[PDB]
RNA sequence: GACAGCAGGACGGUGGCCAUGGAAGUCGGAAUCCGCUAAGGAGUGUGUAACAACUCACCUGCCGAAUCAACUAGCCCUGA
């Protein structure tokens, strides 16, 4: 109905400094810094507060759909904060039948090599992201951790290894065979 | 076998629903196919146990 | 549910907490975790005798005891007050004792 | 020393303890027929039959089978004869009438766990409890 | 002070009752009252073959202003 200048409010912690050139948002924190490009989404980006570092966002007019839109870049602000002091940590449990699931890192933590996958032959060689650290875990059986700054990388990275362990041509009811995502969390725990 | 991990996979791949009209798979909670191929209808099942 | 009914759903309780309004000088403030267990009559059978705690929703209780009041006074347990499961025992008998013997006599006693 | 709590075996309409089973009462304990075969021998001869309670207390390298009831079985405890069936007789209806005091004669052994006061609590809380027994004393 | 979200519970007379195959509300049957209260359904179900944690119904806190249910007709989409 063309509504008003929809704002949401944004706080920002003490250790975390901001910084945009537009819409464009710059974040740096302790566990390096960290950017994305807003730009196709027409919206009044502004900071207020010496050094209590609230951040305001703002559209006026738009539609239903705009003022859908005014949230994400609250919730993605949000996640990059998350990100740029803590980190995003998930965590892995191989479910294997008959068959074990062997998992390498090939090179310097990028590369993922799966092996052996319900006694298929075919070595299952899987490119990560850039940005993304992998670690078969310790004190757990077969349990793999994914680390980085951005969510949307290291999450796109999940996906690609739960959707390079994917049974063919039986059912998937029985056949539970996989690599799944079984935890979501942070890298330094207790915050 | 590991049934918290069998509870963990069937949720990845069992409990979704069905549309009767699109056959997409989509989700536990959804009430609408999110296809244009059948049109958002509310028209669902459940995925079948064994 | 109708407001009153004359029945035992809403203004039944504003019955009770507005007609035992001039019985007392002193609502104490007891509350507890959880109450699910025999909790419920570890609350009313040690403090009988003189057994109360009545108390319903801190959110029906807001504007309840203001446009109610003609009482004046004890609108001093304000803002403090929603906040908190909090049963309200309304008491008249002596002193601290009343606390003294619920610093601990039904949860673990 | 070698003292244990109760478990309330019961179900059952006999006495001594459903069967003979006062040659198992040893196994995981130390315990020993002290109260299988003379407490229970008179309990029985005493408030005979119809499942009460009767828990194992043993309390000194011995068993202790000293029963302490409460409502519904001393409800069901209101008859005057009880002419066994001992099984299937057409499920025997002792639907019977109970005189004008279950007030203050068949409530103060049974009483100390109603959690009210004494007469708007145990006597009217039999009164909706006893499914049994209800042929409306008035 | 709803609406969903986070937090608390989800009893007792009473292992009430049909049974003694379990059933201590959880395959099945009749029923069904009352008390405590903030409210608990003589208990929606999860799951131990069963006992048990557990949830739902029902209830209370933080919350802040609109929310829910049907129905109708314009454009667009499916039907094609
Ligand atoms: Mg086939
Ligand atoms: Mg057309």
């Amino acid at each position: 109905m063309k509504t008003i200048l929809s704002n949401q409010t944004v706080d920002i912690p003490e250790n975390v400094d901001i910084t945009l050139k537009g819409r464009t948002v710059i974040v740096k924190g302790p566990r390096g810094t960290l950017r994305r490009d807003f730009n196709h989404i027409n919206v009044e980006l502004s900071l207020l507060g010496k050094k209590k570092k609230r951040l305001r966002v703002d559209k006026w007019w738009g539609n239903r759909k705009e003022l859908a839109t005014v949230r994400t870049i609250c919730s993605h602000v949000q996640n990059m904060i998350k990100g740029v002091t803590l980190g995003f940590r998930y965590k892995m449990r191989s479910v294997y039948a008959h068959f074990p699931i062997n998992v390498v890192i090939q090179e310097n933590g990028s590369l993922v090599e799966i092996r052996n996958f319900l006694g298929e032959k075919y070595i299952r060689r899987v490119r990560m992201r850039p940005g993304v650290a992998c670690s078969v875990s310790q004190a757990q059986k077969d349990e793999l951790i994914l680390e980085g700054n951005d969510i949307e990388l290291v999450s796109n990275s999940a996906a690609l290894i739960q959707q390079a362990t994917t049974v063919k041509n039986k059912d998937i009811r029985k056949f539970l065979d996989g690599i799944y995502v079984s935890e979501k969390g942070t890298v330094q725990q207790a915050d | 076998i590991e049934p918290s991990l069998r509870q963990l996979a069937q949720k990845y791949n069992c409990d979704k629903m069905i549309c009767r009209k699109c056959y997409a798979r989509l989700h536990p909670r959804a009430v609408n196919c999110r296809k244009k191929k059948c049109g958002h209808t509310n028209n669902l099942r459940p995925k079948k146990k064994v | 549910m109708p407001r009153e009914d004359r029945a035992t759903w809403k203004s039944n309780y504003f019955l009770k907490i507005i007609q035992l309004l001039d019985d007392y000088p002193k609502c104490f403030i007891v509350g507890a975790d959880n109450v699910g267990s025999k909790q419920m009559q570890q609350i009313r059978m040690s403090l009988r005798g003189k057994a109360v705690v009545l108390m319903g929703k801190n959110t029906m209780m807001r504007k309840a005891i203001r446009g109610h009041l003609e009482n004046n006074p004890a609108l001093e347990k304000l803002l403090p007050h929603i906040r908190g499961n909090v049963g309200f025992v309304f008491t008249k008998e002596d002193l601290t004792e009343i606390r003294d013997m619920l610093l601990a006599n039904k949860v673990p006693a | 020393p070698n003292e244990i709590k109760v478990v309330y075996l019961r179900c059952t309409g006999g006495e001594v303890g459903a069967t003979s089973a006062l040659a198992p009462k040893i196994g995981p304990l130390g315990l020993s027929p002290k109260k299988v075969g003379d407490d229970i021998a008179k309990a029985t001869g005493d408030w005979k039959g119809l499942r009460i309670t009767v828990k194992l207390t043993i309390q000194n390298r011995q068993a202790q089978i000293e029963v302490v009831p409460s409502a519904s079985a001393l409800i069901i405890k209101a008859l005057k004869e009880p002419p066994r069936d001992r099984k299937k007789q057409k499920n025997i209806k002792h639907s019977g009438n109970i005189t004008f005091d279950e007030i203050v004669n068949i409530a103060r052994q049974m009483r100390h766990r109603s959690l009210a006061r004494e007469l708007s609590g145990t006597i009217k809380e039999i009164l909706g409890t006893a499914q049994s027994v209800g042929c409306n004393v008035d």
